[PDB]
């Protein structure tokens, strides 16, 4: 930031760029290192009723795979999924 | 790089191996300003790539 | 609560498209000032 | 319409896609006759085979033959065409519609254990 | 939360070194995209999931 | 949602052709990367004067072992062995015995700080704030005995560092 | 049970069931189990005479395209007598989606090389002959990959131990890098963590 | 002229650490001469910038 | 609180001094051993009995989330006061 | 105990390929006492090979033994290619080692071990 406006203006000059508007070099506009002090929220299971764990319990609702085919009509073939739908070009900014 | 490991640095203490991402969602919240910081390096990192 | 949050109106419009911004002569006149300056010389 | 690239590197633009794919077709058939008819494969692979066929005799265009093949640019249709036929070949030599080798020891796919 | 940011995909044509490099960096600039969506769509709440 | 790098087919009339043969026999390009290595000439460098001027740290930060007291000068590890529970290095050891008025304390707190991985699990782990990881990490040694930190070493360094320890953990402790 | 449990996608299940039974029909010769797991993840276990005709099958075929490997694994189990489980992580670019193929051995019947189906394996099947000695006949290069060139034993075995039986140091008296018994200054502390509860009603495996 | 500014700077970083001695002093303790406002100073002497 | 033992070597507040014809004394040679002199059992004990008039104290140890948990300490003893299990704070019921 | 084979259908084939990989090995050794410039003997590497060859003298299994020529051949491809160094041919000669006690009561005098 210190820079003169000599300086400033050849470096401009020779990037091609406003380098001043865009500097690497942090100053006063960072946050400040001593902050106020947080109330973080609690989540949905902080709740004092309608709140039994039977109820929303994750681990407890995994159940062992499956089994489709084991050793111990003209129905129609099948693909794991539908087809995956072909991208679209980027309307943003497409190389085009 | 060494803004983006000081970001790393002050969510959780560790420059590089963070251990941050945990099963169940991450360790510990951001703290207070950090967005901001985020923020002030993206918005000046375009001209970086621009120059490399 | 005092959460880490943008703000109300949200942050800035952050770049991040390529700006090599085009900046020189032409063609035409990257050879004619050297030629120019070739003859100039030879004179 | 002349197809400039497909975008994948190695694949060549085929300049007539729908006699390659109809020869493919009827040629995927023509080895596929060679199972027996209760065989999963021969019964599944001539019906897409015969739906893919009836979509390509069905569609004079090129681009909406790839929207409706379902199945990305027409250059890698052709090839998966290729692999179904490759597969076909190897399939006739394995036998694969017999019934099973072996059984499995008796807690071989027992998870936990 | 990859289906609700929104980026492009960079896509080479020769597949050689240069492509990738290309590749690479849009990567980076469609990165700073993602990141200026995550810090305008920061959703408040906890940040552990809430089975202790 | 998807984008070609590198899809450019040139303009081939001759005000393009000339601007390419241009840029091949002038230069120009080159002189585009002088310039901008001269733009980086003439900037400030980001170099900070080490060891007079210290890199940015937060409270967070995950340094040196320290084991802490309550304000009244007693220890505040119970001996309940969480912290080597967790230790994914197996860096922490701990015997203990209750000592001399009947106090659930440790006689062994040993961690290899060349085990350590520095990842901050133990004082996550302790339920009394007993094991923090403090802000020093400008502790090389010269020999690696001096790396395998026994009690009297770590409650020195709490004794050292409680001053900004105690600072960093108020800073933080909302968070955890 | 809508924030904190995993939601099911049904979708997925449908259709990786359906999917598991066209694989297990078309190739009835190799297909043991078909399974698909509550978080839809479809496994084919084969037997290992079929390790080339289901794996050029998923990759050639028209309702299947699994191009790519995405891993080949062993695991160790050595509570079974075909100890060793080979794992192929398939995937589909055309159809979005992924197979688990799986299929045994023990430490002395070879498995099938599967470098003339997928380039992918050759490093792989090559690191699953390094940790834990599954031989794969008819493979171009196959030798160690990850562990020291005078390395003794499979390291990922189950059997073999955390650290090993061989450590290194240099000895200046023969002036070489030297391999002598290990010996731990401080030995691994086995933590026995297993609760004596039960966890998961849903996998009580069923009493003798 | 804004180089005359310049050099105006330097001489009163050389007249900040009060006067060549000092300025010699920092330059080879410090490698580095410019001055700064004293936020404070220890029991040791370590002084604080 | 360190003492000192015949052979001159400081004794921590474990308990741990080397003996007179233990080698490991080699290590401190030249050296030093580093003990703690602040004792925890000398420190807490000079912290003075609390006097309430409750049955049943509680005590987390001062700060709140930054002490220890919150536990709950019998006073019906007269006899002897009731200690902290975690702080090492004791307490005394005034009646 | 119908088994699928690796290379031997029986053990006399199994043997014939412990026999070539021994002769691989005998013809190699004087190349690896040379290149790697080992302080040994020819006879004295060769000595060695007939130690690791008589080590596994006891078996009777053909998948084991294809196996053990197998791995001969891995080793011997790690060693006339220099992918191991000097260091790890010379760790088949335990020198650094101390002499172990052998008899009941010179371990009974070192330790506990049986
Ligand atoms: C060109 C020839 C040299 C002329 C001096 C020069 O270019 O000064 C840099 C001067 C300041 O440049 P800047 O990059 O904007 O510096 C900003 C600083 O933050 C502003 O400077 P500062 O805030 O850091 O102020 C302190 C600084 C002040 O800086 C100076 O005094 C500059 C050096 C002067 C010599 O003084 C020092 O650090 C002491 C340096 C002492 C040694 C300098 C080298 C001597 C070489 C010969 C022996 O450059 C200009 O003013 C533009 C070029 C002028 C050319 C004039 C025609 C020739
Ligand atoms: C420098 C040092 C280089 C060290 C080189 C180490 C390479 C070690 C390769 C080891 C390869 C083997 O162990 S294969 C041997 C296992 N063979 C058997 O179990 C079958 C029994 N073999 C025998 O009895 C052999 O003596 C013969 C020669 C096949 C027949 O002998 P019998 O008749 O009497
Ligand atoms: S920081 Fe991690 S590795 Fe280090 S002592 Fe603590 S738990 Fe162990
Ligand atoms: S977790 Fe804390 S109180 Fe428990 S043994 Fe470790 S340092 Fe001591
Ligand atoms: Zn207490």
């Amino acid at each position: 930031a210190s820079a003169t406006r000599l300086i400033q203006g050849l470096r401009n000059w020779a990037s091609g760029r406003d380098l001043q508007a865009k500097l690497q070099l942090r100053y006063q506009e960072i946050s400040k290192r001593t902050q106020p002090p947080p109330k973080l929220p609690v989540g949905p299971s902080h709740r004092l009723s309608n709140n039994y764990y039977c109820a929303r319990d994750g681990r407890r609702e995994a159940m062992p795979p499956s089994i489709v085919m084991s050793s111990q009509s003209e129905k129609k073939a099948v693909s794991p999924a539908p087809p995956i739908k072909r991208w679209e070009l980027s309307q943003d900014e497409p190389y085009l | 790089r060494e803004k983006m490991f000081e970001f790393y640095e002050r969510v959780s203490g560790a420059r590089m191996h963070a251990a941050y991402v945990r099963p169940g969602g991450v360790h510990q919240d951001l703290p207070l300003g950090l967005m901001d910081d985020i923020y002030e390096f993206s918005k000046n990192f375009s001209l970086r790539i621009d120059e490399l | 609560v005092k959460q880490d949050m943008p703000p109300v109106g949200g942050y800035g419009p952050i770049d991040y498209k390529r700006n090599l911004p085009r900046r020189g002569l032409s063609g035409y006149s990257m050879f004619a000032v050297g030629i120019g300056a070739l003859l100039f010389g030879y004179w | 319409l002349l197809k400039k690239t497909t975008g994948l590197v190695g694949l060549a633009v085929c300049e007539t896609p729908h006699e390659r794919l109809k020869i493919l077709y009827t040629k995927i058939l023509d080895v596929l006759g060679h199972i027996p008819k209760n065989a999963a494969y021969r019964k599944y692979t001539e019906q897409i085979t015969n739906e893919k066929l009836s979509i390509v005799k069905a569609e004079p265009d090129v681009k909406k033959l790839e929207e409706q093949l379902q199945g990305g640019q027409i250059e890698e249709v052709i090839l998966q065409a290729e692999n179904e036929l490759s597969l076909a070949r190897k399939m006739i030599q394995w036998k694969p519609w017999e019934p099973l080798v072996e059984e499995p020891p008796a807690s071989q796919w027992k998870w936990p254990i | 939360v990859y289906d609700q940011v929104e980026f492009d995909v960079p896509i080479g044509s020769r597949g050689d070194c240069y492509d990738r490099y290309l590749c690479r960096v849009e990567e980076m600039r469609q990165s700073i995209r993602i990141i200026s969506q995550c810090l305008n769509k920061m959703p408040p709440g906890e940040i552990k999931v809430d089975d202790a | 949602t998807y984008k070609y790098v590198n899809l450019r087919e040139p303009s081939m009339d001759m005000k393009s052709v000339t601007d390419r043969a241009a840029q091949t026999l002038l230069w120009t390009e080159l002189i585009r990367g002088l310039g901008m290595t001269l733009s980086y000439l003439f900037r400030e460098p980001a170099t900070i004067n080490y060891p007079f001027e210290k890199g940015p740290l937060s409270p967070r930060f995950r340094g040196e072992h320290a084991l802490r007291r309550y304000p009244s000068g007693e220890e505040r590890c119970i001996a309940c062995k969480l912290c080597e529970a967790v230790c994914p290095a197996q860096a922490i050891t701990i015997e203990a015995e209750p000592r001399a008025d009947g106090s659930r304390r440790t006689t062994r707190y040993d961690i290899d700080m060349t085990k350590c991985i520095y990842c901050g699990f133990c004082q996550e782990a302790c339920p009394v704030d007993a094991i923090v990881e403090g802000p020093n990490f400008e502790f090389s040694t010269e020999t690696h005995e001096e790396l395998l930190y026994n009690k009297e070493k770590l409650l020195n360094n709490g004794d050292k560092w409680e001053a900004e320890i105690a600072a960093n953990i108020q800073a933080d402790y909302l968070y955890r | 049970t809508r924030p904190t449990v995993r939601p099911r996608n049904d979708v997925a299940h449908k259709q990786l069931s359906a999917f598991g039974e066209y694989v297990a029909e078309i190739l009835p010769k190799y297909v043991q189990q078909v399974q698909v797991s509550c978080f839809s993840e479809l496994e084919i276990c084969i037997h290992p005479d079929g390790v080339i005709p289901v794996l050029t099958f998923l990759r050639d075929h028209s309702n299947a395209q699994f191009k790519s490997l995405a891993d080949l694994t062993a695991v160790d189990i050595p509570t079974r007598q075909n100890r060793f489980e080979i794992v192929y992580n398939l995937l589909s670019l055309r159809f979005n989606s992924r197979i688990r193929v799986k299929t045994y051995t023990d430490e002395l019947t070879p498995v099938e090389s599967s470098v003339s189906v997928y380039k992918a394996a050759n490093w792989y099947e090559r690191e699953i002959w390094d940790m834990f000695g599954v031989f794969f006949a008819n493979h171009p290069d196959l030798r160690r990959i990850l562990t020291d060139y005078g390395f003794e034993g499979h390291p990922f075995r189950k059997d073999f131990p955390l650290s090993g039986y061989v450590e290194l140091r240099y000895d200046d008296e023969v002036k070489r890098v030297v391999a002598e018994p290990v010996e731990l200054a401080q030995e691994f502390r086995k933590f026995d963590l297993n609760s004596p509860w039960e966890a998961f009603p849903a996998y009580r495996q069923p009493p003798e | 002229m804004e180089l005359l500014q310049v050099l105006k700077r330097g001489l009163q970083q050389v007249s900040g650490h009060g006067g060549l001695r000092g300025y010699l002093r920092v330059l080879f303790r410090a490698n580095d001469v410019r001055v700064g406002t004293l936020v404070g100073e220890d029991k040791y002497g370590n002084k604080y910038y | 609180g360190v003492r000192t033992s015949p052979t001159g070597e400081k004794v921590t507040h474990t308990g741990q001094v080397y003996d007179d014809e233990d080698y490991r004394r080699v290590r401190f040679v030249g050296r030093q051993k580093e003990v703690n002199e602040n004792f925890a059992i000398d420190l807490i004990a000079e912290q003075p009995v609390s006097q309430v008039g409750s049955r049943v104290i509680s005590c987390d140890g001062g700060g709140g989330a930054l002490g220890h948990p919150r536990v709950y300490i019998n006073l019906d003893k007269e006899t002897k006061t009731g200690t902290c299990g975690y702080c090492g704070l004791q307490f005394r019921q005034q009646h | 105990t119908s088994v699928k084979p690796i290379f031997s259908r029986d053990m006399n084939e199994a043997k014939r390929r412990v026999r070539e990989l021994y002769r691989a090995w005998y013809r190699e050794v004087p190349n690896t006492v040379h290149l790697f410039q080992l302080d040994i003997s020819v006879k004295q590497g060769r000595d060695k090979v007939r130690e690791m060859f008589k080590k596994n003298a006891h078996v009777t299994d053909p998948r084991v033994v294809d196996l053990l020529v197998i791995k001969g051949k891995m080793e011997l491809e790690e060693t006339i290619n220099v992918w191991k160094q000097r260091t790890h041919v010379m760790r088949f000669f335990h020198e650094t080692e101390a002499p172990r006690p052998k008899d009941f009561l010179s371990k009974f005098y070192v330790g506990h071990d049986p």
